[PDB]
């Protein structure tokens, strides 16, 4: 089992008046466990999960400090960029972060990661070997120079592969009654008669944790994908998700069709019939 | 300036049955740029109640968020979830059907 | 528990 904890940042100018608005939320694995919003009164990070509350003062006093000087790193950033595109001050701009770590079934460092856009577009990422970056323009790429005169991916690295995979483990375990526990799909079936001739057969799962899931519908034992819709998966807002995948059949017809899901928290496939 | 439309779900947290009280939510996802007003409603009227997720988004850059309240089906009640964005010219209104 | 960031483009 390989587990994740990943951090991101967005960042929109507000040209006409202010500083930027600046939201930053943290995560493991599928669940939220801190954010930050300059809107917000209190100007702290602050909890999202219950097992994050276990950190002392000086955790919220040190992920404070750090996250304002992201925010400014953001400030800057903005501003920069509008001279390297050659913007106008007129417009509002957005630049997004995303970094984090994976630990693999050895609770040992799996894998690295670091990319930057701007107005939802690639502009740097961090290499996955960790010593060197990907630009995707020619502005990027005066970026790309200073990082490496700065020696940043080093440093990154040293984060990354230490102070980052240390913390997961931290919370993995703090929190293990919900980070490592899986909720299997609760799976169900229903039926509506749209014509005399025919029906439609949709397939529930409900309930379930990690997000990752696989429904298909097979006819006589084989994939069918005409005739189906397929919603994307979607939070129930209690920390599990949801998802359903529908087949429209012939009346009378239904024995033929199964539906197969595919979840961490089954041991073997589940199979369903009418 | 990349610009994307948000994709627009109105669900409920648990099997909907009327009389027992839910939570509606509305998840738009796949929007740029993060700008966005979301209202949910009972019988056209909006709804004050309403909550939502931290702004966040997924490794191609497009944004999402969950707005929620709780609520209570019934037999003749009609709920939807209201959207506005850059990328339209006026709100688009998705209706709450129960079996989706 | 977040990087110290104060590298800009």
């Amino acid at each position: 089992g390989s587990h994740s904890m990943r951090y991101f940042f967005t960042s929109v100018s507000r040209p006409g008046r202010g500083e930027p608005r600046f939201i930053a939320v943290g995560y493991v694995d599928d669940t939220q466990f801190v954010r930050f919003d300059s809107d917000a009164a209190s100007q702290r990070m602050e909890p999202r999960a219950p097992w994050i509350e276990q950190e002392g003062p000086e955790y919220w006093d040190g992920e404070t400090r750090k996250v304002k000087a992201h925010s400014q790193t953001h400030r800057v950033d903005l501003g920069t960029l509008r001279g390297y595109y050659n913007q106008s001050e007129a417009g509002s701009h957005t630049v997004q972060r995303m970094y984090g770590c994976d630990v693999g079934s050895d609770w040992r460092f799996l894998r690295g990661y670091h990319q930057y856009a701007y107005d939802g577009k690639d502009y740097i990422a961090l290499k996955e070997d960790l010593r060197s970056w990907t630009a995707a323009d020619m502005a990027a790429q005066t970026t790309k120079h200073k990082w490496e005169a700065a020696h940043v991916a080093e440093q990154l690295r040293a984060y990354l592969e230490g102070t980052c995979v240390e913390w997961l483990r931290r919370y993995l375990e703090n929190g293990k009654e919900t980070l490592q526990r899986t909720d299997a799909p609760k799976t169900h079936m229903t039926h509506h008669a749209v014509s005399d001739h025919e029906a439609t057969l949709r397939c529930w799962a409900l309930s379930f944790y990690p997000a990752e899931i696989t429904l298909t519908w097979q006819r006589d034992g084989e994939d069918q994908t005409q005739d189906t819709e397929l919603v994307e998966t979607r939070p129930a807002g209690d920390g599990t998700f949801q998802k359903w995948v529908a087949v429209v059949v012939p009346s009378g017809q239904e024995q033929r069709y199964t539906c197969h899901v595919q979840h961490e928290g089954l041991p073997k496939p589940l199979t369903l019939r009418w | 300036m990349i610009q994307r439309t948000p994709k627009i779900q109105v669900y409920s947290r648990h099997p909907a049955e009327n009389g027992k009280s839910n939570f509606l939510n509305c998840y738009v996802s796949g929007f740029h740029p993060s700008d966005i007003e979301v209202d949910l409603l009972k019988n056209g009227e909006r709804i004050e109640k309403v909550e939502h997720s931290d702004l966040s988004f997924s490794k191609d850059w497009s944004f999402y968020l969950l707005y929620y309240t709780e609520f209570t089906p019934t037999e003749k009640d009609e709920y939807a979830c209201r959207v506005n964005h850059v990328t339209l010219s006026q709100p688009k209104i998705v209706k709450w059907d129960r079996d989706m | 528990c977040i990087n110290m960031w104060c590298w800009t483009v």
